[PDB]
């Protein structure tokens, strides 16, 4: 299951609550509730979605600016494959896909139905952003795939 | 013409299928509700000098399986929530059906997406949620429009589906879909 800590932080990470999910956070970053900033929701309204990846959803930044500063993991995939950063880039959120891109997320990261962040947007800006970050990563996985089996 | 989606949600025994047999029918009955219900049933009206037709789509096979809320919300262009006005319990489910429906539909603007609130059975005895009440988490909630209803006497059941039809008419006009 998950804990009493964990439900507060999906609830107030889901509407926007960005003062209580910060002090949990410092609660938790203070050791003092179980609770793991990367829970996936177990109930019938978050099921399978981290805190992160709902506050991406319905674009409370604050929450998202918090729970990167806090640790949480850029790269969480829910049920459907998503990533944060494919929920931020479906909702057209220009900031919030800068904040994740700024935390290092993966833009190459296919979810469940074959499709990238990049290619789940509607917002031409936010394409362009993902198409130049997309190919960079590419090419860094590449140079790093060929020399590694070039040389063992 | 343009076509639009409606999904109704609710804890089951609310009147769902009793609304819609209601608007689409003019009838009170709930019959043959496991083969109507977790399914379509149509409806073409007028909105706005625009001819619409009109699915609506009752969740009273509510499968726990979140499998299957995922392709059958899928596109859904305003959903309709509704509770039981005599039982205090469908009013506190408000919360994660329109959260459940949300991540599981998945549209593009969740903050703007059409929802609508019916407290149906207003024609009984000792209705135990308060009208202000509701009307206090409705608006809360992005002013979501709320009606009281009775399928059974037909109150403000054809109203609150003028209503449900132009606003989410007015998501739909984003996106586009005719025949
Ligand atoms: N008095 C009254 N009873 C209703 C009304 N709407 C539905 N009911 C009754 O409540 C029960 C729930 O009906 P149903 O439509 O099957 O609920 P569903 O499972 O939410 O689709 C049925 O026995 C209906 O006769 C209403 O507006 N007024």
């Amino acid at each position: 299951m998950n804990t009493e800590a964990e439900q507060q932080l999906l609830h107030h990470a889901r509407n926007g609550n960005a003062e209580e999910v910060r002090q949990l956070l410092e609660t938790m970053a203070r050791n003092e509730v179980i609770a793991d900033i990367n829970c996936k929701g177990r109930s019938k309204s978050n099921l399978g979605w981290t805190p992160l990846h709902l506050a991406c959803y319905f674009g409370h930044r604050q929450v998202v600016q918090d729970l990167l500063k806090a640790g949480a993991e850029v790269n969480v995939l829910n049920d459907m494959g998503d990533t944060p950063l494919h929920r931020a880039a479906f909702t057209g959120r220009k900031e919030l896909v800068m904040l994740l891109l700024e935390y290092n997320a993966d833009t190459t990261i296919v979810n469940g139905s074959g499709q990238t962040a990049k290619e789940v947007t509607h917002a031409e800006e936010i394409r362009s952003m993902l198409e130049a970050v997309e190919r960079t990563q590419q090419r860094k996985l590449e140079e790093l795939l060929l020399a590694a089996a070039r040389e063992g | 013409k343009v076509l639009l989606k409606v999904i109704i949600l609710g804890d089951s025994g609310v009147g769902k299928t009793s609304l819609m047999n209601q608007y689409v029918n003019k009838k009170f009955s709930n019959q043959y509700k496991a083969t109507i219900g977790a399914d379509f049933l149509t409806k073409e009206v007028m909105v706005d000098d625009r001819l619409v037709t009109m699915q609506i789509w009752d969740t009273a096979g509510l499968e726990r399986f979140q499998s299957l809320g995922v392709a059958f919300y899928r596109g859904a262009d305003c959903c309709v929530l509704v509770f039981d006005v005599t039982a205090p319990n469908t009013f506190k489910t408000l919360d994660s059906w329109r959260d459940e429906f949300l991540i599981q539909a998945s549209p593009r603007d969740p903050e703007n997406f059409p929802f609508v609130v019916l407290g149906n059975k207003i024609d009984l005895e000792n209705r135990q949620v308060a009208t202000k009440r509701a009307q206090a988490w409705c608006y809360s909630k992005n002013n979501i429009p709320y009606f009281e209803t009775s399928a059974k006497e037909a109150i403000n059941v054809e109203q609150a589906f003028q209503t449900i039809a132009r606003n989410a008419l007015k998501q739909e006009t984003e996106v586009e879909l005719y025949n």
